[PDB]
């Protein structure tokens, strides 16, 4: 690791001030050193690793589609053969993405997962687990492609399965985790109806666990449940 | 595309 | 050169996929591998060329002024102290912007510029010799700070004096070497003046020749000499 | 910040 020299709270303020710069690749990195010391992550670092891996895979994943596209076009009757460069980009594209996808699975096997104690923590991490899975499989077109799904599917199902007994239905880890499944079932799983069933669950769980909460937990839950309305708006 | 957070 | 195994024409498709996928920083490299062939370009590939490194250095330089901004308020009196780090993380975007701008100036000097004998690719080249000096002026604090401004004021006076002879004042290299030196003037050589007069006689000599011009060569040059006015707009 | 191109 090119960040086993760094202090740990110097990698964690380190990524703080990458993510103001918007230098994601470099936030990333740091958050990768501050977990490679071996300690569990609070609260806060656990949103910041998410954070920067969330914006470098989101940028590969949109850079995957617009080559994806592309490629598919030069395979329609009538299109011009332009040789392989558009597949060799999209691959070279593919290879970055899946190695971002590893890298993240590798941290959480390694060992951030096993040392996850409390809920919050646990259903985190696995969520992190099946959502990289979930990257993985949009890509996938050969012999683990089903292998690829079932293990972000088993990911995501002990997160629901821990998350349903150990967290009330508003709590936002518990809503992401609901929201991202709901998404596997519907764009991975051929599943529109058990994502539509989650999502709407989900959603009335939530609406009637509201009256619990203090002004700032409504917002922040309130946020997410309105996620949730909006993938079920698209897919009704 | 869906929304995932 | 990693790029030294791929065919001239599929370096340049690739850029432009890069391009449409806005990865620009694969684009620049494809872009340096293109260069490298050690062929001239063409105007499409000279365009592709700033493109990529437009990019690249433009985030850089983005994050370079967040970092430097919260550098100079932890300087301020009664600013907590944080330690080095923050020093560090602007000093480590800086090296990287820095490495950008000497691979951009060490392709015009091997062997862009010396190939280079129509105008309006001269002219291209050199007023990128200025910009990529006034980017590496922007961060410089040092014995060479005055030299780095003077580099960038003689490949601008050069290219000047090129456009001035040989060019239309609609030409859009034209325009655009004069925005950029006009910029030069007003936020790297302290002389908003200098800055003032460039932009204004360049937008009023522009205007007296639009009569001459296509629709469309119309429709170019009046996009750059808006950017005229708007800076003029800004400064007075 | 000033327009470039
Ligand atoms: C305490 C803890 O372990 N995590 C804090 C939670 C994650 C961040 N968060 C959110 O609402 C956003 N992100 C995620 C929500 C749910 C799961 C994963 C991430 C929601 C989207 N905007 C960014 C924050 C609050 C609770
Ligand atoms: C033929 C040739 O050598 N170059 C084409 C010109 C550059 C691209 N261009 C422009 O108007 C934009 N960029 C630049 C303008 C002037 C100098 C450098 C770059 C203007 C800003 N939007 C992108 C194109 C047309 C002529
Ligand atoms: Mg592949
Ligand atoms: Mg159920
Ligand atoms: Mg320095
Ligand atoms: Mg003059």
């Amino acid at each position: 690791g090119a960040m086993g020299s760094m202090e740990r709270a110097s990698l964690i303020q380190k990524a703080k001030l990458a993510e103001q710069a918007e230098r994601y690749e470099d936030m990333a990195a740091f958050m990768k050193g501050a977990v490679e010391k071996g300690e569990e992550l609070s609260c806060e670092e656990r949103n910041l690793l998410s954070v920067a891996y969330k914006n470098v895979v989101g940028g590969q994943r949109a850079a995957w589609r617009v080559l994806s596209s592309i490629e598919q076009k030069s395979n329609e009757e009538g299109s011009e053969e332009k040789g392989p460069e558009v597949r060799e980009y999209r691959e070279k594209v593919e290879t970055e993405l899946q190695g971002v996808c590893d890298t993240v699975l590798g941290l959480l096997d390694s060992h951030l997962i096993k040392e996850a104690g409390d809920a919050e923590s646990r259903v985190f991490y696995l969520k992190m687990k099946g959502d990289y899975y979930r990257y993985l499989a949009e890509v996938a077109t050969g012999d683990d492609k089903k292998r690829i799904i079932d293990s972000a599917r088993s990911a995501y199902q002990e997160a629901m399965d821990i998350s349903k007994k150990e967290m009330p239905p508003t709590n936002p880890i518990r809503l992401g985790l609901a929201l991202n499944f709901s998404v596997f079932h519907y764009e991975i799983a051929n599943s529109p109806e058990e994502a539509i069933s989650l999502a709407k669950t989900t959603f009335d769980e939530a609406m009637a666990d509201l009256h619990t909460l203090s002004e700032d937990s409504y917002k922040d839950s309130t946020l997410i449940m309105q996620l949730l309305r909006d993938n079920l708006t698209l897919w009704t | 595309f869906p929304a995932t957070v």
